[PDB]
DNA sequence: TTTTTT
């Protein structure tokens, strides 16, 4: 009963294939590329040795079900909407997954047809289907019809829902990070790991989530295939270089989502109670108009100057992804600021 | 205070007016003024050929010393080299500008209504 | 990667309000019904327009040209539900620009689009009527309808075009929100009610009121689910309340005199009024951003937060500044400061500019060559016109006098080095002038690119053989910097213009590849007529201060006329650039006479003084 | 002095 969202691609578009795997057509269905995927099953080390256990080193996972939620990249602000799900449990489908979930090959589209759970699949298409019957008037079939009588609209209402679903291999090496860690884990967590899994890196974007990634040091071993991250030229390559990542099948991939947590609350608990600190002075100072502007200039120095965040970010950097075996110290930020400084503004 | 030191430690040393002129052999400001007064006098006919001529015998007498600005006037009533109202004094200013380089501006305090009355005004300032 | 640390955990407050302000359920009879909108259609003149509400939220995101007020719209575009719309097309771009270097953000267009702003609003008589305002303390709706009144001319015409969807997808479903998708081309403010409006201090406070009106439109005809849900516009307005203005142009008829007044900007009429200060809550919907990413010199960013917060003017300043003067015959000689963009306070004094450094670089021996440009007025027009205007005596040259700088669609006309029009008559009374222009100088699109083309020698292909005989090439088959190259040639004045070639000037983009672009025809309207064809380039090389406000620029000299010194004007102009080491001057802005208006300069310093204000660094 | 919206 393992549940998996993966973001695919194609090497062509995307809405197109997609749609023509909705209807049981052998038209136009091309490879479908997982390079993204998150799994979970119905504390925090309870939660990280969980997660370890089903993201197997080996490869794959280590349930025996497997419930695919094959999602684009678009807004049901979500940044990733479910498409088809499918239910692999046969021993050939888990096999297939296995093997496009650990070494990155494309799951044909006749292993997605077979496992299409048209049950759910199609419930989140349901509501599409009344609305472009109800607009053109002005379950599978449902979709059949619309599609091969009315291509067009089908087609741009699935790109208008599903938005900028079709993006290029540059485009994810572009917003997602040039470096391995980012394009696994990053992909991952920004995506199909951020909203489902809650707190506060719903709310934080894609710059800040890549910046928590490059403090996520988890030891780099020199990549095996020697594979440059800059060759990648298809969904193939960007594939592949993410599914046999070191950060996608263990315990890096398993310490992120927990890491994300950890180095927010440690920021916010100094970043926050010194916001306190600048926020009681800047309303009871009552101080000169220039030695205003000199306090806050200086308040922020104190509390955001290039050397002591330099400090700060070298204080959470990890070293294991472990909670209990973790390499992150305290942080310095809060305490010197107010010993360096808030104490002597105290002294209104 | 705090906020200098600060900045003394993230941007730079600004050296002060009387370390920055000593390096061109002054501890005798006067005769530096005189020394680049050629210059200054050069940039004034190229810029203002019309008053160009009542600055070619000119004795430079301090008006302000400070640790980051010398004025120092130039009586030889000379003429606005701005306006064309006899009604401007002009003063020498030298100050450490850019990379800890020496700034010597040509400023004149006019009295006509046009320009501030007796107030301070730029007209150019060259390296030296 | 420690730059954005500051903004990564301080926009979360930010977003973390506007949340709540935007899922906020008003009452049902606060919702303006869409009978109020008809009624509004069968009102002629806007005075019996009625009193009443159309409510509205606010969260004004502001901050310097360089504050990062820019990296919090990009947050709320992945995390919130949103519109983003730009005051001007090259904002809208820079946005654009801005965001999908992050992530996905759909095509970014104005404002003035997303309220249906089309080509005859254009030139609308936007002043007109009156307005005793019953105030004194002004009520919202008073303001309301005054900002109303301001545009009538506009404010009616949208109401009626749109009078004059949502509902099958609710009668299915009794899906709905699925009609942003299904059923397309609908506006986009049928789909959030988070509106970004991005350097919003380029708009007027006609356009505030105007805006939510518009929201409320567009929501009730189609019967919105957030109509539905009850919900309410929340304008999020970035920009900066003391580096930009908006100034509101009217042209009287029989003087021919075109005058431009200045104006309260949106984030001017938000901070100021106590009226909108109190609905609007400022005091907990309030984001300053407090940094300046383009300036690490020191003592430039004393002298920046000396001008932009209205701190008393210190002999120490007028000495640092003193190192930037140069002589009034400096800079306007073109030999000096090559590729320094120059600024000027008149239009006048740029069309003297332009003019002289052509004299310079064709004397000297850049190639400057005038390039065909015509003004099609058509006879009945201007004779039914004259009639109009009690005044039935007025010559062509004279209409051209004035109604120059009006028939344009972009200002940098009425700052260029051109020929005098002519009195060629076709019976459509056309006219012609030749501006010149210098290859290979800065052209900036104010059309449509064809491209035909692309260690150290250039490798020239293109898709046809190309021969660049003098400018013309031999072909024989906004925000983007693109490089002049030259005029390849390759319905009553379509008829004209198959008559005469008209030439397409090409352009080179920052890659390389050389891009032929299309014309410009623009029209004149007004009344109590001509549509002119030209190229609408600027070289980028001289401009005002007004304008300069838009854009950042690379190397700065500005022009100052004594007398008219505005200090605002010289903190726009001394801004413009990162580095203060680029910086050349007339005079010394802080050691003459300067009429300072320190008046939004104090609220931002009493804002900057408030708890409830999130001060992000 | 003073731009900008199609
Ligand atoms: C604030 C800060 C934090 C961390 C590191 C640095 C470098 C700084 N800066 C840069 C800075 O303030 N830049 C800036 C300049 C002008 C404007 C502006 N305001 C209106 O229009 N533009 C805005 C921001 C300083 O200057 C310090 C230096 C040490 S200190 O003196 O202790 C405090 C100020
Ligand atoms: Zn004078």
């Amino acid at each position: 009963p393992v549940e998996v969202t993966a973001l695919y691609a194609t090497d062509g578009c995307v809405i197109t294939s997609s749609i023509a795997l909705l209807t049981n057509s052998l038209l136009g269905a091309e490879p479908v590329y997982i390079f993204s995927y998150d799994a979970y099953t119905h504390t925090e080390q309870d939660r990280f040795e969980e997660s370890r256990a089903l993201y197997q080193a080996s490869g794959g996972l280590n349930g025996d079900s497997f419930r695919v939620t094959f999602c684009l990249l678009g807004t049901e602000r979500g940044r990733t909407r479910p498409m088809f799900v499918c239910r692999f449990e046969r021993a050939d489908d888990v096999a297939a997954l296995q093997d496009a979930l650990a070494h990155g090959t494309p799951l044909q589209p006749d292993h997605i047809a077979a496992t299409l759970d048209a049950e759910a699949t199609f419930a989140l298409h349901a509501n599409m289907i009344l609305a472009l019957t109800v607009a053109i008037n002005n379950g599978q079939r449902g979709l059949t019809t619309l599609y091969v009588h009315h291509e067009v609209r089908v087609l741009a209402a699935y790109r208008r829902a599903y938005y900028g679903s079709a993006q290029s291999p540059f485009w994810f090496l572009s917003k997602f990070g040039p470096d391995e860690k980012s394009l696994v884990l990053t992909t991952r967590y920004y995506l199909l790991q951020a909203q489902r899994l809650g707190g506060a890196g719903a709310t934080y974007d894609l710059q800040a989530i890549k910046d928590i990634c490059a403090t996520y040091a988890i030891p780099h071993a020199p990549r095996p295939d020697t594979v440059s991250a800059a060759s990648l030229t298809s969904f193939a390559a960007i594939t592949r270089f993410c599914c046999t990542s070191q950060y996608a099948r263990g315990a890096a991939a398993a310490g992120f989502p927990l890491y994300v947590e950890r180095r927010i609350a440690a920021d916010v608990r100094e970043t926050s109670a010194l916001e306190k600190f600048i926020t009681h002075d800047r309303s009871c100072l009552r101080v000169s108009d220039r030695e205003f502007i000199t306090y806050i200039y200086l308040a922020h120095f104190e509390c955001f100057s290039p050397p002591r965040l330099a400090t700060h970010l070298r204080a959470v950097t990890t070293h294991d992804p472990n909670p209990a075996a973790s390499t992150e110290q305290p942080s310095p930020l809060g305490r010197e600021a107010v010993e360096q400084f808030f104490c002597h503004v105290r002294a209104q | 205070r705090k906020a200098s030191r600060n900045a003394l430690e993230h941007f730079g040393r600004r050296e002060t007016l009387t370390e920055v002129l000593g390096r061109y052999n002054v501890q005798t400001v006067e005769g530096f003024a005189s020394e680049l007064l050629g210059r200054i006098v050069a940039c004034i006919e190229t810029h203002f050929p019309e008053h160009a001529g009542e600055y070619q015998a000119v004795s430079v007498r301090r008006a302000v010393s400070k640790d980051d600005w010398v004025l120092l006037q130039l009586v030889p009533s000379l003429s606005c080299l701005r306006f064309k109202h006899a009604t401007a004094r002009t003063f020498v200013a030298l100050s450490v500008g850019a990379n800890n380089r020496l700034c010597v501006s040509l400023c004149q305090q006019c009295f006509a209504a046009k320009c501030d009355s007796n107030r301070l005004h730029t007209l150019f300032t060259i390296d030296a | 990667a420690f730059l954005n640390f500051t903004s990564m955990h301080g926009v979360q407050p930010i977003l973390k309000r506007i949340r709540e302000l935007s899922q906020q359920q008003l009452d049902g009879a606060q919702v303006p019904h869409l009978q109020w909108f008809r009624d509004v259609a069968a009102l002629e003149s806007p005075a019996g327009l009625p009193l009443r509400e159309f409510p509205f939220a606010v969260y004004l995101i502001t901050g310097n040209a360089g504050s990062g007020k820019s990296t919090c719209v990009q947050t709320i575009n992945e995390v919130l539900d949103c519109v983003v719309t730009g005051a001007t097309r090259i904002a809208a771009q820079n946005m654009y620009a801005k965001l999908s270097g992050a992530f996905l953000s759909r095509p970014i267009n104005t404002i003035f689009h997303e309220f249906g702003f089309r080509g005859n609003h254009v030139q609308a008589q936007l002043g007109q009527y009156p307005y005793t305002l019953t105030s004194n303390p002004a009520s919202l709706e008073d303001l309301q309808r005054r900002d109303l009144t301001y545009y009538w001319e506009v404010i009616l015409d949208l109401t009626k075009r749109a009078l004059a969807e949502f509902r099958a997808l609710a009668a299915l479903e009794r899906l709905t929100r699925l009609a942003p998708a299904t059923h397309g081309a609908l506006p986009a403010f049928t789909r959030s009610n988070v509106i970004v409006i991005d350097e919003a201090g380029l708009l007027g406070r006609h356009l505030l009121t105007a805006v939510v009106y518009c929201w409320w439109m567009i929501n009730a005809l189609y019967h919105t689910p957030q109509y539905a849900a009850r919900l309410r516009p929340v304008l999020v307005c970035v920009g900066s309340p003391t580096q930009t203005a908006s100034l509101e142009s009217t042209f009287e008829h029989q003087k021919l005199r075109c005058s431009v007044r200045q104006s309260e900007n949106v984030l001017t009429y938000l901070i100021c009024n106590r009226t909108l200060r109190e609905y609007a809550r400022l005091s907990y919907s309030w984001a300053i951003f407090i940094n300046n990413k383009r300036c690490v010199e020191h003592e430039f960013g004393n002298l920046m937060k000396v001008l932009e917060y209205g701190l008393p003017i210190t002999e120490e300043h007028m000495q640092f500044v003193d190192r930037f003067v140069v002589p009034e015959n400096y800079i306007t000689n073109p030999a000096n400061l090559p590729g320094w963009t120059r600024l000027f306070s008149s239009h006048k004094e740029v069309s003297a500019y332009m003019a002289k450094l052509h004299a310079y670089l064709k004397v000297t021996r850049f190639v400057v060559f005038t390039l065909p440009v015509l003004t099609f007025v058509s006879v009945k027009e201007f004779d039914e016109y004259r009639r109009l205007t009690h005044q039935p005596g007025l010559t062509i040259e004279k209409w051209l006098t004035a109604n120059a700088s009006r028939i344009t669609n972009y200002s940098q006309s009425q700052d260029q080095d051109a020929g005098h029009m002519r009195c060629e008559v076709h019976s459509l009374v056309v006219a012609r002038n030749d501006v010149t222009y210098v290859l290979n100088s800065q052209i900036a699109v104010t059309l449509r690119k064809l491209v035909f083309g692309f260690e150290v020698a250039p490798f020239s292909t293109y898709v046809d053989n190309v021969i660049f005989r003098g400018c013309e090439m031999l072909t024989g088959s906004q925000t983007d910097n693109y490089t002049l190259m030259g005029y390849t040639y390759a319905a009553n004045v379509a008829e004209l213009l198959e008559e005469a070639p008209l030439p397409y000037v090409v352009l080179r983009d920052q890659h390389g590849f050389m891009s032929v672009v299309n014309t410009n025809i623009s029209e004149f309207v007004e009344s109590i007529m001509a549509i002119n064809a030209d190229y609408g380039i600027s070289s980028k090389l001289a401009m005002t201060i007004t304008r300069s406000q838009g854009l950042s620029l690379d190397k700065v000299a500005i022009c100052f006329t004594p007398g008219n010194l505005r200090l605002n004007s010289a903190y726009v102009a001394m801004s413009r650039t990162t580095s203060s080491e680029f910086l050349r001057m007339n005079l010394n802005p802080l050691r003459e006479r300067h009429e300072r208006d320190d008046v939004i300069s104090e609220h931002i310093l009493s804002a900057l003084r408030d708890p409830n204000v999130v001060i992000v660094y």
